[PDB]
């Protein structure tokens, strides 16, 4: 109802409903056209991840990876600010800092 | 042979996220077989014609002889017109690198 | 020297023991009740003989086949790729053991997923959104009578180029070569139906240009857990492949 | 919220609201997270960054 | 799980639900041997699998024999 | 090929890199820069590895 | 702290923040808010008419 | 209204007008407690939110609970 009303599509707020429609929903239940626009954000999202370990290292300094010091996007300690699935606990077991 | 339109759909499928399972299970009962192809060309039609619509990319590109079959066994209608022309470009570049 | 797994093989002259053809399916129409007692009794864990197709030399060209998997495909794809392993007699058991394609009542020029239950299928189906016919499944059915064994891997050893066979050591004048028999290569498998790929198949990481890490993690969710515990190896260039690969 | 404590000061804030649509500015926002330590700087003197 | 790939999940027992069937009566004909009472269920189903798909080959090479001459001009006359 | 693939996967916890794949993500300017001995030791002859 | 648990295949770290960071305030220039909401009157607002 | 939420505008006495139902039945098996006379009518149009909550996803589950073999194969003989 709502690309073909207006020219525009809903669900870019948060992550995981434009995941879950790229992912799930091969289907023809929405349109080609709205359907290309949805993979383009994940076909590049996941692209620029590729550029991220190509500067990063093959190499570590001790048990830390380089990978995990060079950039803030790829420091697992920088947390995406809205938590659905429980980021706590995984967070505490992998860091030689104290979380 | 090859334009830059045909990479384009061709790298389309490798970055899929929602590519389909079933042309793995198709793939592997033919296993590049000439007398079991042609057993199951009304099925790969469907297969192909069903990923074509519903999404601008095309299917079986996984290995040589699917791709091969494709475009010497139908020469007819049974893939849509605009589908089966990114095949033909593909054997039309192989053959022209030799 | 082909090594299918620890006897080397040779001579052409020794072509039966080594090597087991499988040819038409029309013609193997006598014999066919025999390909399924060895499939049951045998032990193919150090069977050390593989099934392959006779081949034709009028109808194939290597060149192709060699211009399509080492030119086009790593630069389409740029180098996402793994060697997908298939366990053949567990693909056909979601197909055959069905329901609707056991029943003759049901009829053939009808939809599938209207008559099928939850099972794999409805599930591998609802992927490619697919509503094929019911003689459609009960033709693939059929292709598991001269069906392959598991997926095998021959190291091909072959000598060097005359201009090429200076040395430091003595193995250094062969080179080799891994060839995955009854495999084929895969892309990303789709994450809405990686349990019905963890039911069917496995990667094999052989070769430079078809050992992906990102495809490989898919596949099997121990190498998707190896990944995530130490991210050095996320590359192509940089990935561990096993010493017996 | 603390602006002085966290690894997203005011000048990043001030430089999405000045962003053009263009892709450019998808990689710039990328190349922006670098860190500014010692050992960052070795992965950039090797790439000539 | 180390040595094989994960198990399907998909309804059990197609034998008792449906036949009525002469396949069925071939899958009972399969010896035992020493194999358990559990393992027998599953080699059992798996020798289903190939009594399906030797019948519908079956089924099949008599449907692309074609459509043959003195029959069907016969059945042109009336 | 599903025996080989776990035992060798199951507990790995670190992960070697070969002299040869540690050369080809070295740029061309940071291989003949003197920290590097290692890499530019065995860059001996054009034809061999 | 009311939160389902994690999956590790597909928890997925790095994307979440390439595009809760990068890709969104560029493409929204900045206009952006946290939303909070009332869990118990989204259901007396949908099931009870 | 400086702790709470704005109320919706919603007709009144949904039991009065429909019932009929036995769902409004496990409604009067609440408790009043040390709650007054209005507030008493407050909580329990809530736990009626939470009756046809559990109703309609228990029924749900069945609905998606998918065709079985026996049942159909066996109607497919007529």
């Amino acid at each position: 109802t709502y690309w073909v009303n207006s020219g525009k599509l809903a669900f870019v707020n948060s992550y995981h409903m434009v995941r879950f429609i790229c992912t799930h929903m091969g289907n023809g239940s929405i349109p080609k056209e709205a359907h290309g626009h949805y993979r383009k954000i994940l076909g590049e999202l996941i692209a620029l991840e590729q550029a991220l370990l190509k500067l990063a290292g093959h190499e570590t300094v001790g048990r830390t990876p380089i990978t995990h010091l060079v950039s803030a996007l790829l420091d697992p300690h920088l947390l995406p600010p809205f938590a659905y699935h429980d980021v706590f606990t995984d967070l505490m077991q992998k860091s030689s800092r104290q979380p | 042979v090859i334009d830059q339109l045909t990479i384009d759909v061709i790298q389309e499928t490798a970055f899929d996220p929602a590519y389909p399972l079933f042309c793995y299970v198709i793939e592997a009962m033919i296993h590049g077989q000439e007398e079991k192809f042609v057993m199951n060309m009304p099925l790969i039609a469907l297969v192909i014609q069903t990923y074509w619509v519903n999404s601008g990319k095309l299917a079986f590109v996984n290995s040589y002889h699917m791709v091969r079959f494709i475009c010497t066994h139908m020469g007819n209608g049974s893939i849509p017109k605009e589908a089966h022309g990114h095949y033909r470009k593909i054997l039309g570049e192989l053959i022209a690198l030799e | 020297i082909i090594k299918i797994g620890d006897q080397n093989y040779d001579n052409p002259q020794n072509r039966a023991t080594f090597i087991n053809l499988r040819g038409r399916m029309e013609d193997l129409v006598n014999n066919l009740v025999n390909i399924y007692q060895t499939r049951v009794n045998e032990d193919h864990d150090e069977r050390h003989v593989l099934d392959v197709a006779p081949l034709d030399e009028n109808d194939y060209n290597p060149v192709l086949e060699k211009l399509f998997y080492y030119v086009l495909m790593p630069v389409c794809s740029n180098g996402h790729m793994c060697g997908m392993g298939v366990d053949y007699q567990n693909v056909a058991l979601t197909l055959t053991y069905n329901g609707p394609v056991f029943a003759d009542v049901v009829n053939a020029q009808d939809d599938i997923l209207l008559h099928l239950e939850n099972g794999t299928l409805k599930d591998i189906l609802q992927a490619g959104d697919i509503r094929p016919t019911v003689d459609m499944i009960r033709v693939l059915c059929t292709s598991f009578l001269t069906c392959p064994f598991v997926t095998q891997a021959a190291r091909v050893i072959t000598k060097r180029d005359p201009a090429q066979s200076f040395a430091t050591h003595e193995y250094g004048k062969d080179v080799a070569q891994t060839v995955l028999v009854n495999g084929f290569g895969a892309f990303a498998v789709a994450d809405r139906s990686r349990e019905a790929a963890e039911t069917m198949f496995y990667p094999v990481p052989f070769n430079k240009l078809y050992a992906d890490p990102l495809v490989a993690a898919t596949l099997h969710p121990l190498l998707a857990n190896y990944v995530t515990r130490l991210p050095n190896q996320r590359n192509a260039v940089v990935f561990n492949v096993p010493s017996n690969l | 919220m603390a602006e002085y404590e966290e690894w997203h000061k005011s000048p990043v804030a001030a430089y999405a609201a000045s962003c053009q649509a263009t892709p450019g500015a998808i990689s710039a926002m990328v190349s922006m997270h670098q860190k500014l330590s010692a050992p960052s700087f070795i992965c950039q003197a090797k790439h000539r960054m | 799980s180390n040595f094989k790939v994960r198990d399907p999940v998909i309804q059990e027992r197609l034998d008792h639900d449906y036949a009525h069937h002469p396949l069925v009566a071939r899958m009972n004909t399969l010896d035992q041997g020493n194999m358990s009472q559990a393992e027998y269920l599953v080699q059992k189903r798996h020798y289903l699998v190939f009594l399906i798909a030797h019948h519908y080959y079956e089924a099949y090479l008599r449907r692309m024999g074609g459509i043959q001459r003195r029959d069907h001009l016969q059945t042109l006359r009336d | 090929l599903f025996r080989t693939f776990h035992q060798y996967y199951m507990g790995k916890n670190v992960a070697f890199v070969p002299d040869v794949a540690q050369k080809a993500l070295v740029t061309t300017e940071d291989l003949l820069h003197p920290t590097s001995h290692r890499l530019l030791r065995l860059e001996v002859h054009p034809f061999f590895d």
